[PDB]
RNA sequence: AACGAGACUCUGGCAUGCUAACUAGUUACGCGACCCCCGAGCGGUCGGCGUCCCCCAACUUCUUAGAGGGACAAGUGGCGUUCAGCCACCCGAGAUUGAGCAAUAACAGGUCUGUGAUGCCCUUAGAUGUCGGGGCUGCACGCGCGCUACACUGACUGGCUCAGCGUGUGCCUACCCUACGCCGGCAGGCGCGGGUAACCCGUUGAACCCCAUUCGUGAUGGGGAUCGGGGAUUGCAAUUAUU
């Protein structure tokens, strides 16, 4: 508190939490700041053990895919702030409570699952659980600017602000709102 | 300042345009020709590339005890991209930089020393020093 | 013999062989050994080397 | 007269080697030439790995050998005719011992 | 008495000695200000500890550190554990258990491994596959 | 792949246009000029650096791989 | 601004005003990125602008500076052809010429029936490559 | 009761304890010398930056390698027949870091082209045992292991900055690793010097990474296949292009 740490520019105090459902599985206020997101880590060894880690970091962590970003975790957090600072100018809120909205709007509630009988496929629908749901929200919105960058004039950091608007409003004209409510709408048949 | 205490991508491009005032160094006739290293594909892009090079040779020095034509190739080899062939480790070009370690040796802030080898004039450590509180005195580090 | 009868070889396999039988190609040159592989390993345990990992 | 003469011990065995060199070292203090206790050097590797099929076929699976030398030296400053008396008693296994004439 | 004790860090090889010797300020790494060591972009991180602590724990020492070994990752993890670790011990020797035992518990609540060494290490590559633990296509017919 | 094209040198309606995005846009990128306008980046580039030289514009931060560019900080 | 004049032709080919400089002569067959880097240099002239923005004047010289280079003072192992073979000297050669060079070294290699023009003839692989999994193309099989 | 299992051996993670170091370092000054006011101050003096200078200085944290110690489900709380154990937690480095070695019995598995290991049969002077030069690379197809790419999370051009396992002439019948100086755009040539190696090459100043220019979504500068012309090095010889 008299000693509190910022990102270099932005409080993470002023983040709320709209789900009883879903705080405690978000990280970032608790004692979770820190300046940068990258740190030796744990995130694994014990199955209770990745949630005790900062959002932001997770965002750096899974943003580096495609077999040709792997081990460039350093040129990943040159993407991150870039990405929050367009945010804060383009909207006007502190970048963090745009990540959290974001993720409490994108995380499917039901989802679809296989089961045998008779040979034939039959489906079943099926819940989730908290630490399923940020782990898919996470995965979604940072799909659709991975794939928008991929032969565009636009950089990875524009397309990637962008997509954190869109998904931290309800517009539902993004790559993460779009896929989930194509799940939910699967969920809703094979009830 | 110890040169050291200020930024080093600063320093050599303040130590470039010093000497190219000055009307410092003797150049060589190939100058438009010049792949300038092994592994490049292409010519710089830039003319005064002599005055740029002749800026990081003299900071290596102060910092190493100095030594020959070769090391300063290690220090400017890197990676070549064999096309189909995976790539490999080169060492770049020597008679650009036996020019360089000899241009400098003309003004005399360079001199074959002790165990044959060059080292760095006690003039020459003075001259870098000189620009070295320059930098921070005019920015501020 | 007369100006016939060789051929230079003095470099390359067919002027080194083997001590425990001259046999060419698979062979250890390293440390000046001069041993094929496979005769090399019945006398590795004979002065040489021993398994430890 | 009074030469810095390095003793270099080398051999295959840890124990055989170190116990002789403690021999060496008692001999020297025995007769209170301010001898330099053992300066032991980095040990290393000789290593194999090849084939253990002959003529290939099956799984392709290889075998690391490896043999480790070891090195250690005794600094003495002494009379050399003293040295060699010293030097050639109590040695029973085999190591080998090298004597040198001088060192600065 | 001579105030000098010394600590090193590890970060996966990458030793850092880190004298901390009475003194005031001045504190350095490689003979070079902490305040730019290039990578700059995780500037904040060997910082961190400091800017954390305040200035008020590090108003009678100099710590200087030299280092060798790792990466340019690994050898800020390691400059960052000595330094911290400097002043840990320096406190429990020279000044009293109730000065040191505060700064402690300070570090130890944003652990980062900033009073241990990380263990992980490389595994030894085995035949047949590339790396420590993939293998080689298996094609059946 | 598509088929488009850019213009590689300016006209009247660029100038003007691109005096009068200022006041309205707070993120100015190049990249969002080629959208804009139709023009090419490289071009795009240089377009705001003059605008710079006027303080038009105002630079809020810098990369190899990017340039962002602010309104006037008026809200 | 600069709206003076775009796409135009020079020798042989036609080359746009679109691109810069140096890029732009390079489509002109016997000139490659590296030879046109050196050329502009020589000329001294910005390579920092478009090929639209070049006056009349300015590329009146260049063909002479690339024509010429030994006089010019490009050394003769940056040159195409050196000692070209049965014409005794060092030269430099261009879009049109250079097809028709290439069409006399082959027929010359036919001439003498070495083992190249066989080769060249029958549509085989004139280096050191197998041809066994190669070139493929195809079709025809059993 | 026995074998295999574990035990064992090697390897990795823990010691400011022990043993001792010009073929390993550090610290401390003495410094004298260079350097800049670079910091307090003034430029003196005091301090900072490294090198030579360092010692019959002090030390062994860092490097090295030997003996030892440390880890036990030990402690606590649950759970279990309250047994064997299991789960969580404290302490702290969690009892599980990775390999080596590996049974009985079996296969008509592979290898007579490793063997001066070997049975039998065959051939043996017009020889299946030697020289010359040619082939094992020959291409309508098919299949397998890989390598490089399809770009902007990029390429290109400058600038900044970090390692580890090894290896090396004195060997077979003849050969090594290379610093340094000079000449050449480059490949390379040439003159001198060290190293039997914790001593010399080499404080192996490696790459991705990092920072700033240029390119602009275009089969483009992405890609470098194919192919023309020319220069070097190895060898007795390079043609089907050794590199």
């Amino acid at each position: 508190t008299p000693d509190i740490k910022l990102f270099g520019k932005w409080s993470t105090d002023d983040v709320q939490i709209n789900d009883i459902s879903l705080q405690d599985y978000i990280a970032v206020k608790e004692k979770y700041a820190k300046y940068l997101p990258h740190s030796a880590g744990r995130y694994a060894a014990k199955r209770f053990r990745k949630a005790q880690c900062p959002i932001v970091e997770r965002l750096t962590n899974s943003m580096m895919m495609h077999g040709r970003n792997n081990g460039k975790k350093l040129m990943t957090v040159r993407i991150v702030k870039h990405a929050f600072e367009i945010i804060h100018l383009l909207t006007g809120e502190n970048p963090l409570q745009v990540l959290v909205n974001a993720i409490i709007n994108s995380g499917p509630r039901e989802d679809s699952t296989r089961i045998g009988r008779a040979g034939t496929v039959r489906r079943q629908a099926v819940d989730v659980s908290p630490l399923r749901r940020v782990n898919q929200a996470i995965w979604l919105l940072c799909t659709g600017a991975r794939e928008a960058a991929f032969r565009n004039i636009k950089t990875i950091a524009e397309c990637l602000a962008d997509e954190l608007i869109n998904a931290a409003k309800g517009s539902s004209n993004s790559y993460a709102i779009k896929k989930k409510d194509e799940l939910e709408r699967v969920a809703k048949s094979n009830r | 300042v110890t040169v050291k205490d200020v930024n080093q991508q600063e320093f050599v491009r303040a130590l470039a345009a010093f000497l190219k005032k000055s009307g410092k160094l003797k150049v060589p006739e190939w100058v438009d020709t010049v792949k300038l290293a092994k592994h490049k594909e292409l010519a710089p892009y830039d003319e005064n590339w002599f005055y740029t090079r002749a800026a990081s040779t003299a900071r290596h020095l102060y910092l190493r005890g100095g030594a020959g034509v070769g090391s300063m190739t290690k220090i400017y080899g890197g990676r070549q991209r064999n096309g189909v062939m995976p790539s490999h480790f080169s060492r770049g070009s020597k008679s650009v930089a036996r020019r360089v370690l000899q241009a400098l040796e003309g003004l005399k802030m360079v001199e074959k020393d002790q165990d044959w080898g060059r080292k760095l004039t006690p003039q020459g450590q003075r001259d870098l020093d000189r620009i070295a509180g320059q930098v921070a005195a005019a920015k501020k580090k | 013999q007369q100006l016939y009868w060789s051929h230079p070889r003095k470099f390359g396999q067919g002027s080194r062989s083997c001590r425990v039988c001259s046999n060419r190609h698979g062979l250890i040159r390293k440390y000046g050994l001069n041993m094929c592989r496979q005769c090399f390993r019945q006398y590795a345990k004979d002065i040489g080397f021993i398994k430890l990992d | 007269a009074i030469h810095r003469i390095r003793i270099t011990l080398t051999s295959r065995n840890v124990k055989s080697l170190e116990k002789v060199c403690a021999d060496l070292i008692r001999g020297a203090k025995e007769k209170n030439l301010k001898v330099k206790g053992p300066v032991r050097m980095p040990t290393k590797t000789l290593r194999i790995t090849t084939r253990k099929t002959p003529c290939g076929e099956g799984s392709k699976t290889w075998d690391r050998f490896q043999m480790r030398i070891h090195k250690r030296l005794i600094d003495l400053h002494s009379p050399s005719e003293i040295v060699k008396q010293i030097t050639s008693i109590s040695i029973e296994p085999g190591v080998e011992v090298e004597v040198t004439i001088a060192d600065a | 008495p001579l105030q000098s004790v010394q600590v090193f860090g590890r970060k996966k090889t990458a030793t850092a000695v880190a004298h901390c010797k009475r003194g005031n300020g001045l504190i350095k790494v490689n003979g070079r200000p902490l305040e730019m060591i290039e990578p700059r972009t995780l500037q904040y991180k060997l910082l961190e500890p400091v800017l954390l602590l305040g200035k008020e724990r590090f108003a009678g020492v100099d710590i200087r550190v030299r280092v060798k070994g790792g990466g340019h990752v690994a050898q800020i993890y390691a400059i960052r554990q000595s330094i911290s670790k400097a002043l840990v011990a320096y406190y429990q020797k020279y000044v009293d258990e109730a000065s040191k035992k505060e700064i402690k518990d300070i570090l130890i609540q944003y652990d980062r491994t900033l009073l241990v060494a990380d263990p992980r290490r490389c595994e030894s590559k085995k035949f047949g596959g590339p790396g420590a633990r993939a293998r080689y296509q298996k094609s059946y017919r | 792949r598509d088929k488009l094209n850019n213009l590689v040198l300016f006209d009247k309606a660029t100038y003007d246009k691109l005096c009068k995005e200022v006041p309205n846009y707070k993120l100015i990128t190049p990249a969002v000029v080629s959208e804009r306008l139709k023009i090419r980046g490289s071009l795009a580039r240089a377009a705001l650096q003059e605008l710079l030289s006027k303080g038009l514009i105002k630079l809020v931060s810098k990369h190899r791989a990017q340039v962002i560019y602010t309104r006037n900080t008026k809200g | 601004p600069e709206k003076f004049q775009h796409i135009l032709r020079v020798l042989n080919t036609n080359i746009d005003g679109r691109r810069k400089i140096a890029f732009a002569i390079t489509a002109i067959k016997g000139v490659g990125r590296r030879y046109a880097h050196v050329v502009l240099r020589k000329a001294d002239i910005d390579l920092t602008k478009r090929a639209g923005e070049l006056t009349e004047d300015e590329v009146e010289r260049v063909i002479t500076i690339m024509q010429n280079p030994r006089q010019y003072k490009i050394p003769d192992w940056f040159l195409n052809r050196q000692k070209d073979v049965k014409d005794g000297k060092y030269s430099q050669v261009l879009a049109n010429g250079l097809d028709n060079k290439l069409r006399e070294d082959l027929e010359r290699l036919k001439k003498i029936r070495a083992h190249r023009g066989l080769r060249h003839f029958w549509g085989l692989r004139v280096r050191g490559q197998h041809t066994k999994t190669t070139g493929r193309r195809g079709r025809t099989v059993g």
